[PDB]
């Protein structure tokens, strides 16, 4: 039981680490997408002009 | 001694089950991270 719970806690800690990494990269990519879209819209109105 | 031993054995079963659940969640979210980082590469390219 002791060693099973050892593996349990190792897995849980690494899983929480990875969930935080998930949130991190998700926000990174959301901001990247918004920047790209704004740049493209600038391009488009530049094209109308 | 036998009573306590049997209790410990069934609690062993439960702990093994929960360990396997932890492994499942860990590996699934690991796959998720792989996919998300691929997507990250793609969208950085696209913003460029």
């Amino acid at each position: 039981m002791n060693l099973i719970e050892t593996n349990i806690m190792k897995l849980h800690t690494e899983t929480k680490k990875l969930w935080e990494d998930l949130v991190h990269q998700k926000s990174e990519h959301t901001t990247i997408e918004k920047t790209a879209t704004n740049l493209n819209k600038q391009a488009n109105q530049i094209s109308i002009e | 001694k036998k009573n306590r031993i049997a209790i410990l054995s069934q609690e062993l079963l439960a702990k093994k089950q929960r360990l396997n659940a932890a492994q499942k969640k860990y590996q699934a979210h690991q796959v998720k991270l792989k996919n998300e980082e691929i997507m990250a590469k793609q969208y950085e390219n696209d913003r460029s």
